[PDB]
């Protein structure tokens, strides 16, 4: 029935007004106010406006402030954008602790004030940064408190992976372990987008020598825009979150599907069968690595636009007979297609230009796990000398957590590769 | 440098909360832990893991038998005129206290106790009678970089450090001891007002002199828990002291070391690190930390 | 989220002052007035440094403080001088001492509250207090021990928030006094123990770049101060001005420092005296260029932070600065990651179309604390001049307890020079 976005920290908050933006254009919202089934997002409000069914925290204003100026100022209630003046200064232990449980009771509180007026709630949909202050430690404890306050309702995360040259911190591989343990056994299924394939898709496609945030929020959005378009449209796809989840994930350990989007191309058509054979081409995933080293244990096509099945399937047809197939010893051929007529629309001053039609494909391979190593080696690596530890310990951690945390990474790790034939 | 691991009991919660035990000592100087594990799938499996030490204690050891093998064989070393040190390391209720101090309480039947009546005894043999040494004593807590002395009650001392870089800890009080049962009033007196629980660190001294020289000194060493931000502190001295016995065998300073600093500069020095271990399935991360720490202290021998 | 600035002893003041009115015409401000200049940013994060009094006026967030008038009716009487907010300057009037016991103890003791009371209202006015920054000497005694006390007296009425310093440490050539080892020693100590960064500028450092590399003769305390003026305003851009970071002064520890014992980084600027790209990195990453008398080369970097400034492609930079520690990729530790952090600003400073300046957590700093602790245990062998302290109330052990603690901190710079 209904389904509740919340955005913490700045990564979480911009990438979310960037897609609340493609919502908007997509169902037609002059930002204002007003122009079922566009309800599963939206609360209808006043007798006019529409009104978005999400949530901006960040730990200092900057961000959000921008949000309460530029155009969409008037989209959102005043209530459901928190700031917090003090920053969560670049580290978990700050933004899980010290600095967090001071803003977790008037959060944690006005969510629940919005999932009172959705008769029969679904579950959340949560986007926050990997590495990054308050992107970690704050989520991190965010979710152990949603998982207190709604038993059943699911939890779908949206993390970002970050990568060298999108300027991370130092520390950040601290903070991806840190986070990424506790929050794993509250989530059930997240979505992980690294920002090096983003940057990546934007040299190779769009085309520009110098990627902006402004510039991969964009295309991120739209990715977001097709994962979520199924239970917004709504009689399509992956409807109910559940049906979406008990499509990806076959266990328990919160497994991080891989998504891949069709056809990116800059502005200034592509044959139903191509967008497809592009969607098995490493150099367009949404987290660096390959699958034709690994392999899939539950396949996902997920279209818009114009597309008859008859197509899609002599697509599949062919993009199995030249190809590396590469299925799980215990798991049939998925490939649960799901198409949703409604074109694919894209912001008017983009860099993206409109198209015909577009895939999304959403696997959920043990390659992905080529990126659990890479951040363990970076993590690794420091601790061997306490590198940064002391500032942890600092707000008040343990040096006990950070072993008891890439101890579960040394597990999951393992867990990956255990699935392999 | 010596390092050992002593597992002690499941106690009585640990059994009603039916704890599983997940340690196992199959010899002299093998400790196994039945590490619990999923597969992806969930599925239950063990990793056991293997570490050797010098000496591995079982439960069934008592502290006689503990002290036999580490501390024992240090006393020597102070009447030859050198410095030694035994550590208790490990997680909070491995056994740290009851090990170095008394079971608990008992102050006769710990190491502090078992140390000071071999040190009376082996004074008054031959080959040391002609020494013409006294015994002293001291018994002192480091708490957030602060130096407390327990046999004058909890009194703040001042530790300051010339530019020859010797330590002195002004005010210590040194307490003129003749026989076990002075050792044992002078425990039981520290003991009662420590700051049970760790916070900090305990450490109770044996020293030698004989005319205005210091002729040995054995300095024992009740750490604290090594898994409110003080857990910096803690872990900076913990950082700090396996660099320092391992600079024995061949900084980032703290209290603690700073304090000990001249018993591992000294070429005649001796130190023995044990580590406690609680047996206990929920502890399997606390254990493996001590563990994986004591492996690279003795990996300096 | 907003920082007040603590300025003390004949030489901070004067260092700061040069500070002062170089970021005050970036941003564009008068004597008084308030802006003035085509310019449209500035204003963004001119909060961070000027608390804003009545009408228009800007006024610093600034406390002034010595010992002795002179050096403070210097500034009154000069640059910006009706700049600073009145009862903000804190005049000393008594002996100055330019021996650090008297400013940490006597002549010093005397003073603190008054200042401490007027910087506890500054900071209390602010809307989200970010930390303090104090500019001093460590040789010499009206700032380098009221300075180093002071601060010893923030902590603790402020240990929430962070500690920064810019400390010039002195040198045998271009120094008024004998004793600067025995003022210099007593403050690295208190300075490693309550500060969260200390930046170094070495006298020696200084005056080599005006004679060794820009044919000034006779070097004055002026065009010098021009030196570290113009690197003051480099390290602290990013904090006053765009919308790329923003800098929580306290992320910029976070990032720099990954071993507590405060490390300290010594600063290096681009073009200079009173510009290709590629032309200004080699030359940011120049021994030459280093704002303390050592070479990174005889030491590894722990971390690296440079922060450019103009109108120029970040193509190139990224390009350039990567092709920095590649040709010389062994003198970055390799057990800390992505280490070394560029940031650019597009608006240039005092003359110059481009610019650049660099901060560096480097062990070849060992250097520097070494040939200090060189004269001093050269000096406090057979006790020197020591006696002028040993009367003003302090110890014969508290120079010993100062000279170990200083050693070990050689001892461990020279211990990250692992693998
Ligand atoms: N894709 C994308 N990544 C971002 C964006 N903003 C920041 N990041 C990345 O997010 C990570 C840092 O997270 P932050 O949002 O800055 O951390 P935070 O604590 O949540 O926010 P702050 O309180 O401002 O520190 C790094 O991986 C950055 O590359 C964004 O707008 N889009
Ligand atoms: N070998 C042993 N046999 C029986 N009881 C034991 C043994 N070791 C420890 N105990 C008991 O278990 C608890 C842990 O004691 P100690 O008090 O020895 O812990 P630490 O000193 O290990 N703990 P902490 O001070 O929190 O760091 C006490 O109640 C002891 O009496
Ligand atoms: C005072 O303003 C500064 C503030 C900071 C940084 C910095 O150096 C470039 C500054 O300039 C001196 C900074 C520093 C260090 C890092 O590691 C070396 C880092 O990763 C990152 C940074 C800066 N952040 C970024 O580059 C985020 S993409 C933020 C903290
Ligand atoms: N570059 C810079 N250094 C100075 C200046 N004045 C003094 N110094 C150096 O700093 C040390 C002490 O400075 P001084 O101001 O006399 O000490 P004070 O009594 O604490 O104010 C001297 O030994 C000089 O090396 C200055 O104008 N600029
Ligand atoms: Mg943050
Ligand atoms: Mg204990």
């Amino acid at each position: 029935r209904e389904c509740i976005s919340i955005h913490v920290g700045q990564a979480g908050v911009q990438i979310g007004n960037a897609c609340w933006e493609l919502y908007c254009l997509e169902h037609g919202i002059q930002p204002d106010g007003q122009m079922d089934s566009f309800n599963t997002f939206f609360s209808e409000t006043g007798a006019g406006k529409h009104v978005p069914r999400a949530v901006f925290v960040d730990l200092e204003p900057t961000v959000i402030d921008e949000v309460r100026t530029g155009t969409y100022r008037q989209l959102f209630h005043p209530e459901q954008l928190i700031t917090g003046k003090e920053d969560a200064a670049n580290n978990y232990a700050r933004g899980h602790y010290t600095i967090g449980k001071e803003i977790i009771d008037l959060v944690l509180d006005r969510i629940r004030k919005l999932a009172d007026q959705c008769t029969g709630l679904q579950g959340f949909s949560v986007f926050h940064s990997f590495g990054g202050g308050t992107g970690s430690g704050f989520t991190s404890l965010l979710m152990e408190r949603l998982s207190v306050d709604y038993g059943k309702k699911s939890k779908l995360e949206f993390s970002i992976y970050p990568a060298p040259q999108v300027s991370t911190a130092v520390v950040e591989p601290y903070n991806s372990i840190l986070t990424t343990h506790t929050t794993l056994e509250h989530s059930d299924c997240a979505f992980m987008v690294d920002n090096e394939a983003i940057y990546d898709i934007c040299r190779r496609n769009l085309d520009i020598e110098r990627p902006t945030y402004t510039n991969l929020n964009r295309l991120i959005g739209q990715i977001v825009s097709s994962i979520t378009a199924s239970l917004r449209f709504d009689g399509a796809l992956n409807v109910d979150l559940t049906e979406f989840q008990t499509n990806l994930v076959p266990y328990p350990r919160i497994h991080f599907p891989l998504a891949t989007y069709a056809p990116v191309i800059s502005a200034e058509q592509l044959s139903v069968a191509e967008i497809t054979n592009a969607c098995f081409e490493p150099a367009n995933q949404m987290v660096k690595c390959d699958p034709r080293h690994g392999k899939y244990m539950a396949c996902c096509l997920l279209y818009r636009g114009d597309v008859v099945p008859k197509d899609v399937n002599a697509a599949i047809a062919t993009i199995k007979t030249k190809r590396t197939i590469q299925f799980v010893d215990w798991c049939p051929t998925g490939f649960k297609v799901g198409i949703n007529y409604e074109p694919p629309t894209v912001v008017p001053g983009g860099d993206l230009a409109k198209v015909q039609r577009a895939v999304c494909m959403l696997s959920n391979t043990t390659a992905i796990a080529e990126a659990w190593a890479r951040l363990d080696h970076k993590f690794d690596l420091m601790y061997a000398k306490r590198a940064f530890v002391h500032w942890y310990v600092g707000e008040g951690m343990e040096e006990g957590e950070f072993s008891e945390a890439r101890e579960d990474m040394a597990a999951l790790e393992k867990d990956y590769e255990e699935v392999g034939v | 440098i010596c390092v050992c691991v002593r597992k002690r009991p499941l106690n009585k919660q640990e059994l009603a909360k039916k704890e599983i035990d997940v340690i196992s000592v199959p010899s002299k100087c093998l400790l196994l832990v039945h590490e619990p594990k999923l597969k992806v799938d969930l599925t239950k499996y063990l990793e056991n893991q293997a570490f050797c030490f010098d000496f591995a204690f079982d439960e069934t050891a008592s502290n006689e038998v503990v002290y036999r093998f580490t501390a024992r064989p240090l006393v020597q070393t102070i009447f030859e005129g050198g410095k030694a040190t035994c550590f208790a390391y490990g997680q909070t209720g491995s056994g740290k206290t009851h090990t170095m101090g008394g079971d608990l309480q008992n102050a006769s039947k710990g190491i502090y106790a078992m140390a000071s009546r071999d040190v009376f005894l082996l004074k008054n043999q031959p080959r040391y009678r002609n020494l013409n040494l006294e015994v002293y004593v001291t018994f002192f807590e480091i708490y957030n970089g602060k130096v407390f002395d327990l046999l004058n009650k909890k009194a703040k001392l001042r530790v300051l450090e010339d530019s020859r870089q010797q330590v002195q800890v002004v005010g210590l009080q040194e307490y003129l001891v003749t026989c076990a049962d002075d050792v044992i009033k002078m425990i039981n007196m520290g003991s009662a007002c420590r700051t049970n629980s760790s916070r900090s660190h305990a450490c109770f001294q044996i020293l030698l002199r004989t005319k205005g020289r210091l002729h040995g000194k054995f300095s024992l060493v009740d750490l604290a828990g090594n898994e409110r931000m003080e857990g910096a502190e803690i872990n900076k001295s913990l950082l700090a002291l396996k660099e320092c016995i391992r600079a024995l065998g061949q900084f980032r300073e703290s209290k603690l070391t700073q304090v000990l600093r001249d018993s591992f500069i000294g070429e005649n020095s001796r130190t023995c690190m044990i580590a406690m271990i609680s047996p206990g399935i929920s502890s399997c991360e606390y254990t493996l930390n001590t563990l994986r720490y004591a492996d690279r202290v003795k990996e300096l021998s | 989220r907003e920082i007040v600035h603590i300025q003390a002893g004949q030489c901070g003041n004067q260092i700061g002052a040069k500070f002062w009115e170089v970021i005050s015409d970036e941003h564009g401000i008068d004597p008084t007035g308030s802006y003035h200049g085509d310019s449209d940013l500035q204003l963004e994060r001119i909060n961070v440094y000027y608390n804003e009094a009545a009408g228009n006026k800007y006024v610093p967030r600034a406390i002034l403080v010595d010992l002795e008038p002179g050096t403070m009716d210097s500034v009154r009487s000069g640059p910006f001088g009706q700049i600073f907010r009145p009862d903000n300057f804190v005049f000393g009037q008594s002996g100055a001492g330019n021996n650090w016991a008297k400013g940490h103890y006597t002549e010093g003791a005397e003073l603190v509250d008054s200042v401490l009371d007027v910087v506890r209202k500054e900071s209390e006015s602010c809307d989200c207090l970010q930390g303090f920054q104090l500019t001093h000497s460590l040789g010499g005694g009206t700032g380098s021990g009221m300075g180093t006390l002071l601060i010893s007296k923030i902590r603790e009425e402020y240990p929430d928030r962070i500690m920064n310093t810019f400390s010039v440490v002195p040198s045998p050539k271009v120094s008024d006094t004998v004793v600067e080892p025995y003022n210099a020693t007593l403050s690295v100590h208190q300075l490693v123990e309550n500060t969260d960064e200390t930046y170094c500028i070495d006298n020696e450092a200084l005056y080599d770049i005006c004679f060794r590399t820009l044919k000034l003769t006779t070097p004055t305390y002026g065009d010098l101060n021009h030196l570290v003026s113009a690197t003051m305003s480099g390290v602290t851009t990013c904090l006053r001005f765009p919308g790329q970071l923003n800098a929580d002064l306290r992320k910029l520890a976070v990032n720099m420092v990954p071993f507590p014992r405060l490390h300290f980084f010594m600063p290096g600027f681009a073009p200079l005296t009173s510009l290709t790209v590629p032309e200004l990195t080699q030359q940011m990453f120049d021994a030459k260029n280093m704002m303390a008398a050592c070479d990174p080369r005889h030491g590894r970097y722990l971390t690296v932070a440079a922060v450019f400034r103009g109108r120029m492609s970040m193509k190139e930079v990224d390009e350039q600065m990567l092709n920095v520690q590649n040709k010389n990729s062994s003198y970055f530790v390799e057990w800390i990651p992505n280490n070394v952090k560029t940031a650019v600003c597009d608006i240039p400073p005092r003359g110059l179309k481009m610019s650049a300046t660099f901060i560096g957590n480097s062990t070849a700093i060992q250097e520097l604390f070494k040939r200090i602790s060189e004269q001093f245990t050269a000096m406090f062998r057979r006790k020197a001049f020591l006696h002028w302290y040993t009367g003003e109330g302090m110890d014969e052990m508290e120079f010993t307890e100062a000279e170990s603690n200083m050693n070990d901190l050689v001892s461990e710079y020279q211990q990250y020079q692992d693998a």
